[PDB]
């Protein structure tokens, strides 16, 4: 059980996702990223079924990167959800489904900032915050309580904290520690893990 | 086959002195059904080589089709060479255990006999590829009822003479006919000798009911 | 089974038991779970005794077409994304796998976890096989990046030992195999039966 | 040039490709068949090139079925290919009709199949003519003859090689519908060596086959003592 | 049901010289909702729009199917797509997979592009059409959609009339669905303009 | 001219240049001969070394227990050719546990050899081949050629100046049936020896011998194992 | 169903009842069973009517282009062996048990069965189909070397006539047919016209 | 539902010694309650240096043993030498692994001499899991010959005793032994031992009465 | 203008005469086989102070027990080389082994006649290679030096020359081999007979050298112990 979050501010996507890698009653990694660099202003953060995740998640990577050599200039983070739809959508009924749960965080010249959601079925969704994982249980209606869309970047990692703070406390399974980034015009920034 | 329909019973087969006889009735059941009673289940191969089959007779009827074709080609030639009662084992061997291996058996167990330079061949090949030879085999509840007789002869007199071994066969058909309830009394009996292959038949055991009477 | 590795200032130390089982049956308590993959690279055996031998073995058929080529070796990273990427294609068709892939390249010390179900992760420690939870209790409480060698071997061959001693799937030697930056070396195979007088009595 | 594809006419209509396939079987040594009352019997002047063959070596007469001879002219190994293809035919119409093929459809069957290699770039006409006999007491005696064009007709009597003319003026001078296998094989050797060049090519072997109701309808080598007795009658005759 | 595992409904109704069309907003995972802003209805031409309950996944690729099978058609014929005839290409789209189906029953609603007359429709996941002269639903909450359509439609209602009571038609039987709702969206279709509203709705 | 370039083009004579043309690359390779007498199988190679200090092509090589053979012409044709023998002598194992007949194999060379003089695009096998095997019909001695024909021999000879060999061959023929092993191949050595210019001799680097016979499976000699048999000949 | 054929000197009879159910619904009352494949030569089927029909009008086209290639009237034999390859090669996605049986000028009157799974073999007679069960002693008892082709048709009707008494699956009427050299004779019995035996009352 | 597998039965054992190597099988050949034959032994020669033991699915193991035939042929036919022992176990790994999905049953253990001339036992499992050993039991009675061996020749569990070379004469009796005391327990081990004795000289066969019941 | 698999009336295929025309358009390679090992030297043929002669490799390992040289059309010899290094390594795979120098070489020699246009896959090679190839190294036959052209021939040679001069470089081989000659003597040789048939002036960087000995690995010479070498000749 992986977690990932997004928060959608005026002019950035703030995403966490945990660091653990788990395999039946242990963490077998502490340290583990669930985030994918796509290009400058883009993050795809990718959690489900082992094997699947990372060989998606990398197809998509790679893909995007190719489209940028080719054509000189990015995908926009919209034209990214729907090329990664677009692929996890026709594998569903093929013999080689991927079964992955996704956000895509990206910041877009005239745009600004946006978050999609996607199930492992391939419905995309665009919204202000979103999260995957058991952990979206507790944590969806912190984010419906406490949210506005004009919430500054500062707010939004105290956000983010409650959130995680809730998974601490109220959440049967031990994630210890999260992965943080912001992105904006300046593209991907790491902030510092929020650790217990 | 996934689910054989009409189907033989058993087939006998023991070696002797200058060739080999094997035995089967005549009869397709089809489930307890006596249905077909009147149908051969027992092939002349060639000169040297004859089969029985139990199990599916339809599919049973497909070797015999491609053996018989298989013999043919090689008379063709007309070049000195024929195929050895070993051969036809070894490819019939190859050809269950090919059928076998793609999932849809020929539903066969069988008995091959046959006399070459000198040596009598006698040979078992089942559905699965299973095969090796013995001077006596019995397939179907013939390695229940008639294995044990054929062996306990043999383990006294390991070489038998043709009337001997075709008494023998006699016996263990009787013994099939009161005890095997997918059997019929009207039988084949196949022999081949130096002198090549020689189906006998319809042939009947003589049967004895005097128990019928020590009940009380 | 119980196999374990982790990177530490002076490399990298393996080591395993040497039971395989069928059912309850011990079949071999003489098996090599330590595979020479190359002279500088290791891979370890849990799970299915073949499935491990036989990908691994062309992992290094591999890695020694790569060096033909490339003229240089296969980074440990390389290494272990091409055994992943060979058993993706065959998930859910019932292949047991969990190896450790152990190197030291350009990045240093380098120790990749890779399964049948599809994981390849790096990590500083990890340990595999049904003797696994009990390993990892005894090399968590005394690793260290800062161990000494004489220390991280001790600490290795002791944890091993332990999973021998609670799960009944694990027995027979330990064997210990130390990766440094010129190549590996094996460095003891103790019975477990002379590592019980050693370590009591 | 209009004369390099089976897939061109000329001019006037011809396909010269299947008319210079056609010159390879008239280049070749005689064969003939014979149709009589009770059967066919086959002929073939066999030519030796070199004393170091095994006499048998080269054979130009094959059994495609049992009930079935089959004897060729040309090039031996497309003849050998068409003998296969007969084979084929002869087994496949047995598995899925369950009897044995009539001559008759045999041989167009087989006509069929070298008519195929007529029409194409792809693809060279066969070199080679052949003879298909058969006998069986439903449908008597029959001999079909089949060229490199696919053309197939039944015969009496038939000639092919290079010596075909001077065979079928001998051929001719039989009453074939009224004689028997056994008479008829004297008179096959005796035509052979009629029309045998022995100033021009020095060394031949007879092959002799047959069938008919003396053989019960199968297709078998003549026996070594009456090819033996007929090639004394041939000798001798030749006088 | 695999039908039920976003949820969702969709309708359309036929008035006078104009259709409407409606659907619900919620975007949602078995019991979960996900978003409230979900669209369910595309526009197909100026006055000509199709609606898709069903699994979402689904919903938007037959959406997006059909949009580059309707651009190329119009490219090729050089005028704009017929009801009748978008019909059917949805019809020919979904039976194609007739052995592995889109798990999507879309409803059309337009005018004709030359003569104006009203047309809607609904088909069936693997593309039997049914054309009626009233209404049409689609979803999780048919039966309740059923009911207050029976009941509240009537013919030739001028766009005013027909705004109310498909939106009455469907706030009242999302109302009885757990899985239908927060939120409806409103097309009226009309000759010279098209109407969008979202009603005030009840969002649990 | 224009009638030589395709397999598939007739002459006007009713001949096919590029089957001649291979026939020619057979002629064009070291001489071999093959005999045999009522017990063995034989042949002999004369083998060419490109320079002085080159080992000497292979001129023999294995089938099957029974059954091994000798080349003239193109060596990778030979090579696909001896590869198809072995498997259809393997799949006779495998199928019926008994050797191929070394006359059912040699139709099959056969066969597969004239299908390329056929189809326009596909050229004829460059190569001839002597086999010797053993079977039950006892000892053999057959020819292949590039026009796809076979012979059954006595004995025989292929490749260059093999008109000598053959004219040795017919000459003792007679002798072979009822020749020892010794005796046997000496008539082998000799046949070829006769290939040869008249100051070069048969040595241990340029002959190699091949037999199979009753008692005996197909074995090949080279070198130093050829000394026995060029000791007490002339 | 029931189907049955029989030989005699110069010919051959079949018949079949009627019925063709869907569970215990009839679907079809007055099913024809006899089906011709060549101008002699005609099948019984039972089993799924899909898939002999199916084999049926396969075996027709078959035959037919064979009778012309030959310029001659097909075997019975040959029939058969075109059924018996079809039967056999499909046996895994077929229900059929077909009879073949008619006149050719080579061997005469021929029957022959095809039961499921697509063996074959000559019989004297021939039964099939679900209500052949309850007619087996009967016809055991009944059946005389030598019969007449009068005799032949009253067997067939009375074999078919108490199968169908007994057989829920069968009923109907009774379809006759005799064929010879000379040509095909069909025939229906119904109502009155179909043997009766009483009911063992009291 | 079809099964294209049944157990046949059969004990296998192969011993290394210094310059000899044994392979022994019992030759009873069994399907259910019943025996096929008394006389059908489980070793086949590969090499005049190697020989194997193959238990399990009788189909499997005639089938199994045919491929390795051909492809020790195709080895010399391309390499132009026979394969070694240890060129023969790795083939055969591979060869069961190719049928991972759908394994040969069979349990296969290999005897010879490796190429110092010393004996060599590799023991597989059906999916082609392999390793060196110096003894090894397979087949029905392998829970039951193993820890003997295991006592005898690895001399485990015994104090003061001294660890000798392992004799040709003393390996014999053991595997006469073992077998003899599988035969009083295990229903499928009978009939007859057949012993090969693989040694520089070649393979020599001995054969042991067992009790038929 | 005729097919690709047409024979002369000579019985050769044209497009292999051809090919083994191009090998004399490649600079000269040597080999030679002592009891000590085999060296093979090769002709660099640097066409510009500009190009850096570490990229020019015509020398290059199969395995760690044997190395090829080649001459002729070099872009040819790739996919050759690569077949030969996968072919070793999958005999490894299969029969925990090192594969013997002769079948190595033969199964190279393979896939020389396997071209041509209607029977094969859709973009089949349409031509021969234009390449030889010497394959020298150490199995348990000791150190053995092959040969093979175009043709698909493939032979051992105890020395020999190919490419360009290979026709005066033989010659010296005849001249200076023999059987007991040292590994080291044969070196001197192979740079003493390059050094004549060389255009360019002999040096340390416009040629390669490379050995095999029963002793070690594949080894090929630094700068620093060709200019060793060097010094002698
Ligand atoms: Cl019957
Ligand atoms: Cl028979
Ligand atoms: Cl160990
Ligand atoms: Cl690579
Ligand atoms: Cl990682
Ligand atoms: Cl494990
Ligand atoms: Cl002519
Ligand atoms: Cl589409
Ligand atoms: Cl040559
Ligand atoms: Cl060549
Ligand atoms: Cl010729
Ligand atoms: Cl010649
Ligand atoms: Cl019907
Ligand atoms: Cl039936
Ligand atoms: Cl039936
Ligand atoms: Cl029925
Ligand atoms: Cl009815
Ligand atoms: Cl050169
Ligand atoms: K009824
Ligand atoms: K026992
Ligand atoms: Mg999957
Ligand atoms: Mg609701
Ligand atoms: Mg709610
Ligand atoms: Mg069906
Ligand atoms: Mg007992």
């Amino acid at each position: 059980m992986e977690y990932l979050i997004g928060i959608q501010g005026p002019d950035y996507v703030l995403v966490a996702s945990d660091r653990v890698a788990a395999s039946n009653i242990v963490q077998m990694k502490d340290d583990h990223d669930k985030m994918f660099k796509m290009s400058e202003k883009i993050l795809l953060l990718c959690v489900g079924e082992a094997g699947d995740t990372v060989q998606f998640a990398e197809y998509i990577q790679k893909n995007v990167q190719l489209y940028k050599m080719r054509n000189g200039y990015e995908l926009s983070p919209t034209a990214a959800a729907n090329f990664t739809r677009r692929n996890l959508a026709d594998c569903l009924r093929s013999r080689t489904p991927y079964h992955v749960n996704l956000l895509l965080a990206g910041y877009d010249e005239h745009e600004g900032p946006a978050l999609y959601y996607m199930d492992y079925l391939a419905a995309l969704a665009k919204a202000p915050f979103a999260a995957h994982g058991y952990g979206a249980f507790l944590t969806l209606s912190i984010l419906d309580r406490y949210y506005t869309p004009t919430i500054s970047r500062e707010r939004a990692v105290e956000l983010l904290r409650k959130c995680l703070e809730e998974l601490q406390k109220r959440f049967i399974l031990n994630l210890p520690t999260f992965s943080v980034r912001i992105i904006d015009k300046n593209g991907i920034h790491d902030l510092d893990n929020i650790s217990f | 086959t996934q689910n054989p329909m009409v189907t033989g019973t058993s087939v006998l087969g023991v070696k002797f002195e200058g060739g080999v006889v094997i035995a089967a009735d005549m009869l397709g059941s089809y489930g307890s059904l006596a249905r077909f009673r009147n149908i051969s289940r027992i092939m002349r191969v060639n000169n040297s080589t004859m089969l029985g089959a139990s199990g599916d007779y339809a599919d049973f009827q497909y070797l015999k089709q491609v053996l018989g074709q298989m013999v043919i080609d090689e008379e063709l030639l007309g070049d000195g060479h024929s195929y050895s009662p070993r051969a036809i084992h070894s490819w019939l061997t190859r050809a269950m255990y090919s059928r076998r291996s793609k999932m849809n058996p020929l539903w066969n167990t069988m008995v091959i006999g046959g006399y070459a330079d000198g040596e009598s061949f006698l040979g078992y090949v089942d559905m699965l590829g299973v095969a090796y030879e013995a001077p006596s085999l019995a397939t179907g509840y013939g390695a229940y009822l008639a294995q044990p007789l054929l062996r306990e002869v043999l383990e006294k007199q390991p070489v038998l003479s043709q009337t001997e071994a075709r008494d023998l066969v006699e016996r263990c058909m009787r013994v099939l006919y009161y005890r095997d309830a997918r059997s019929y009394n009207r039988f084949q009996i196949a022999t081949v000798t130096e002198k090549g292959v020689e189906i006998e038949g319809p042939l009947s055991t003589e049967t004895n009911w005097d128990i019928a009477h020590m009940i009380s | 089974t119980t196999t374990l590795a982790f990177k530490f200032r002076h490399g990298v130390i393996v080591a395993a038991d040497s039971r395989a089982t069928a059912g309850a049956y011990i079949a071999s308590q003489t098996v090599k779970k330590v595979i020479e993959i190359n002279p500088y690279l290791l891979g370890t055996m849990a799970g299915g005794a073949a499935d491990c031998s036989f990908w691994e073995r062309l992992l290094a058929r591999q890695c020694r077409i790569y060096e033909l080529r490339n003229k240089e070796r296969i980074s440990v990273a390389a290494a272990s994304k091409l055994l992943a990427n060979m058993v993706y294609q065959y998930k859910g068709m019932g292949l047991s796998m969990g190896t450790m892939i152990c190197g030291w390249d350009k990045r240093g010390p380098g120790l990749y976890y890779v399964d049948s179900e599809g994981n390849r992760i790096s990590g500083a420690t990890f340990s595999v096989g049904s003797g696994s939870v009990y390993a990892y209790g005894v090399m968590d409480r005394g690793y260290s990046y800062d161990l000494e060698v004489e220390q991280a071997y001790d600490l290795a061959r002791r944890a091993i030992y332990q999973a021998t001693y609670r799960d009944a799937y694990s027995g027979g030697a330990v064997n210990l195999y130390h990766v440094r930056e010129d190549g590996w070396i094996r460095v003891s195979s103790d019975n477990v039966a002379d590592l019980h007088e050693k370590y009591s009595g | 040039g209009y004369d390099l594809s089976a897939s061109t006419f000329s001019p006037d209509g011809r396909v010269f490709q299947v008319e210079y396939a056609m010159k390879a079987v008239e280049n070749s040594s005689t064969a003939i068949g014979i149709r009589c009352k009770d059967g066919v019997v086959f002929g073939v002047e066999k030519l030796v090139l070199s004393k170091l063959y095994e006499e048998g070596s080269n054979k130009r007469l094959f059994n495609v079925d049992r009930h079935v001879g089959m004897a060729v002219a040309g090039l031996l190994a497309d003849a050998r290919s068409l003998a296969d293809i007969a084979r084929e035919e002869a087994s496949n119409f047995r598995s899925n009709f369950g009897y044995n093929i009539p001559l008759k459809h045999l041989a167009d069957r087989v006509a069929m199949y070298v008519h195929a290699y007529t029409l194409y770039s792809a693809v060279r006409p066969f070199g080679c003519s052949f003879m298909l006999g058969s006998y069986s007491v439903n449908d008597g005696a029959q001999l079909y003859m089949i060229d490199p064009s696919g053309v197939s007709y039944g015969y009496w009597g038939c000639a092919i090689g290079k010596a075909r003319q001077a065979a079928k003026t001998e051929i001719e001078k039989l009453q074939m519908k009224e004689m028997t296998c056994r008479d008829i094989v004297k008179e096959v050797a005796k035509i052979i060596y009629i029309v045998h060049d022995e100033v021009k090519d020095k060394a031949f072997e007879l092959e002799l086959s047959w069938v008919g109701e003396l053989t019960n309808g199968r297709h078998e080598i003549v026996p070594k003592d009456i090819r033996e007795e007929a090639e004394k009658y041939a000798k001798e005759s030749l006088k | 049901s695999i039908m039920s595992y976003n949820g969702g409904a969709v309708m359309a109704m036929k008035g006078k010289n104009c259709v409407a069309i409606a659907a619900d907003r919620r975007f949602g995972i078995q019991a979960q909702m996900v978003t409230t802003d979900f669209q369910k209805i595309f526009p197909m031409g100026d006055r000509l729009y199709i609606g898709l309950a069903g699994l979402a996944t689904d919903v938007q690729t037959v959406a997006q199917r059909l949009k580059f099978r309707l651009n190329l058609y119009e490219l090729k014929e050089g005028r704009q797509i017929k009801p009748y005839t978008l019909m059917s290409m949805v019809a020919n789209l979904l039976y194609e997979k007739r052995f592995g189906p889109y798990y999507t029953e879309p409803v059309i609603a337009g005018l004709d592009p030359k003569t104006f007359k009203p047309f809607i429709c609904s088909l069936d996941l693997i593309g039997c059409p049914m054309v009626t002269d009233d209404f049409v639903v689609s979803g999780t909450c048919a039966e309740q959609m059923y009911g207050m359509c029976e009941s509240l439609w009537e013919p030739n209602m001028d766009p005013d009339h027909l705004f109310e009571t498909i939106s009455q038609a469907m706030l009242n039987a999302v109302d009885r669905d757990a899985v239908s709702g927060m939120g409806v969206i409103v097309h009226i279709i009309e000759k010279d303009k098209i109407t969008t509203r979202t009603l005030k709705a009840r969002m649990d | 001219n224009q009638y030589d370039n395709d397999v598939t083009v007739w002459s006007p004579q009713g001949r096919i240049h590029q089957i001649e043309y291979a026939m020619e690359a057979v002629k064009q390779g070291s001489a071999t001969v093959g005999l045999k007498s009522k017990t063995h199988a034989v042949l002999v190679a004369l083998k060419r070394a490109q320079s002085e200090l080159a080992a000497h092509q292979k001129k023999i090589l294995h089938v099957d227990n029974h059954i091994g053979i000798s080349i003239a012409g193109l060596t990778a044709d030979a090579r696909l050719l001896c590869n198809f023998m072995r498997q259809e002598c393997l799949d006779s194992r495998f199928v019926f546990d008994r050797p191929l007949p070394v006359s059912r194999l040699v139709s099959l060379i056969g066969s597969k050899t004239q299908i390329p003089t056929q189809r326009y695009g596909r050229r004829p096998y460059g190569v001839g081949l002597l086999i010797a095997g053993y079977d039950d019909m006892g000892p053999h001695i057959f020819q292949t050629c590039p026009s796809a024909n076979y012979f059954d021999c006595r004995a025989m000879s292929i490749g260059a100046r093999s008109q000598s060999a053959r004219t040795y061959l017919e000459r003792h023929m007679s002798e072979f049936m009822e020749c020892n092993l010794n005796e046997l191949v000496k008539h082998g050595l000799r046949a070829l020896r006769e290939t040869l210019p008249a100051e070069q001799d048969l040595t241990t680097k340029n002959v190699s011998i091949g037999i199979v016979g009753k008692d005996l499976e197909f074995t090949i000699y080279d070198d130093d194992d050829v000394s026995p048999f060029l000791e007490g000949l002339e | 169903t029931t189907i049955m054929a029989v030989q005699f000197d110069g010919g051959v009879v079949l018949g079949a009842d009627s019925r063709t159910t869907t569970g215990s619904y009839i679907a079809n009352r007055v099913t024809d069973k006899l089906t011709p494949i060549h101008d002699r030569i005609f099948c019984c089927r039972s089993g799924s009517a899909a898939d002999t029909q199916a084999v049926a009008d396969a075996v027709t086209y078959q035959l037919g282009f064979h009778s012309i290639e030959l310029n001659e009237p097909p075997l019975v034999h040959t029939a058969a062996s075109l059924f018996k390859e079809m039967c056999y090669r499909y046996r895994e996605d077929l229900m059929a048990g077909i009879i073949i049986a008619g006149w050719d000028p080579q061997e005469g009157g021929q029957v022959y069965s095809v039961p499921m799974g697509g063996m074959m073999v000559r019989q004297s007679f021939a039964i099939g189909g679900s209500g052949s069960s309850y007619i087996y002693g009967y016809v055991d008892a009944t059946y005389r070397e030598g019969m007449t082709k009068e005799e032949c048709l009253q067997f067939t009707a009375n074999a078919l006539a108490l199968a169908m008494e007994r057989d829920g699956s069968s009923g109907g009427v009774i379809r006759l047919a005799a064929i010879a050299e000379s040509g095909v004779e069909r025939q229906v019995l119904l109502g009155d016209q179909i043997p009766k035996f009483a009911v063992a009352t009291l | 539902r079809f099964s294209p597998y049944v157990f046949n039965g059969g004990t296998i054992l192969a011993i290394a010694g210094e310059d000899f190597a044994i392979v022994a099988s019992d030759t009873r050949l069994s399907e259910g309650f019943s025996i096929h034959t008394r006389d059908s032994p489980k070793c086949y020669k590969l090499t005049d240096k190697t020989v194997i033991g193959c238990s399990g699915f009788h189909g499997d193991c005639l089938t199994l043993t045919k491929i390795i035939e051909a492809r020790l042929k195709m080895y010399k036919h391309s390499n132009n030498k026979a394969m070694t022992t240890g060129a023969i176990a790795a083939m055969l790994s591979t060869i069961l692994y190719s049928r991972r999905f759908f394994p040969y049953y069979v349990y296969n253990i290999i005897g010879g001499l490796d190429e110092e001339g010393k004996g060599a036992v590799y023991s597989f499992d059906p999916v082609g899991s392999y390793q060196r050993d110096s003894f090894k039991a397979g087949g029905s009675a392998s829970a039951m010959l193993q820890p003997l061996l295991d006592n005898q020749v690895g001399f485990k569990n015994m104090q003061n005793v001294e660890h000798v070379p392992l004799s040709l004469d003393r390996a014999m009796r053991l595997v006469k032994d073992v077998f003899i005391s599988a035969a009083e327990r295990d229903v499928y081990t009978g009939d007859a031992l057949r012993i090969c004795i693989v040694t520089k000289e070649g393979i020599r066969e001995e054969t042991v009465s067992l009790r038929k019941d | 203008d005729r097919g690709v698999n047409t024979f002369s009336p000579e019985g050769r295929l044209f497009q292999v005469e051809y090919a083994i025309e191009a090998i004399k358009l490649g600079s000269t390679a040597i080999g030679i086989q002592t009891s000590e090992g085999v060296c093979l030297a090769v002709e660099k043929r640097i066409t510009s102070p500009l190009m850096e002669p570490s990229s020019i490799e015509k020398i290059v390992e199969i395995d760690a027990h044997i190395g090829c040289a080649m001459s002729g059309l070099i872009a040819d010899a790739k996919t050759l080389i690569d077949k030969a290094r996968v072919e070793t390594q999958n005999h490894w795979f299969t029969y925990n082994e090192t594969m013997t120098v002769e079948s190595v070489t033969q199964a190279v020699s393979n896939l020389a006649l396997q071209f041509g246009e209607e029977d094969a896959d859709p973009g089949a090679m349409s031509r021969p290679f234009g390449v030889a190839l010497l394959f020298g190294g150490v199995d348990e036959k000791g150190p053995q030096l092959f040969h093979m052209d175009p043709s698909g021939t493939f032979v051992q040679c105890d020395a020999r020359a190919i490419g360009s001069a290979s026709e005066g470089a033989q010659s010296s081989l005849q001249e200076v081999y023999h059987k007991s000659m040292t590994l080291k003597e044969a070196i001197k040789s192979s740079l003493i007979i390059l050094k004549q048939v060389m255009e360019e002036k002999l040096n340390a960087t416009n040629i390669e050298l490379a050995t095999v000995q029963p002793g070690q690995n594949f080894h090929m010479f630094t700068k620093e112990e060709l200019e060793e070498v060097i010094k002698d000749i």
